[PDB]
């Protein structure tokens, strides 16, 4: 029975282990969408400065 | 009468020592 429990624990840990991996594997992917989007906004800010320096159009 | 061996039959110790060694397969996995 000891064996049993120990084995289960190991498997359970592996379960949690994989449950952990996928989790972060998701979070970075989502983060990958965020950062790119952030970059887009950064570009906009830069351009918002450009139009802000064109006095006649501004 | 060899009834003393009846007690000596209690070990028989390696019968479970080998079992524990095999159960070490869980630690190996």
């Amino acid at each position: 029975g000891n064996f049993k429990s120990k084995l289960k624990k190991a498997m359970l840990s592996q379960q949690i282990t994989k449950s952990t991996i996928a989790n972060k594997m998701r979070l970075k992917v989502l983060s990958a969408r965020e950062q790119s989007l952030d970059g887009i906004f950064e570009e906009t800010k830069e351009k918002l400065s450009g139009i802000a320096n064109n006095r006649d159009e501004y | 009468q060899d009834k003393l061996k009846q007690a000596k039959t209690d070990a028989a110790k390696e019968i479970d020592s080998y079992k524990i060694q095999k159960d070490k397969e869980l630690k190996e996995f």
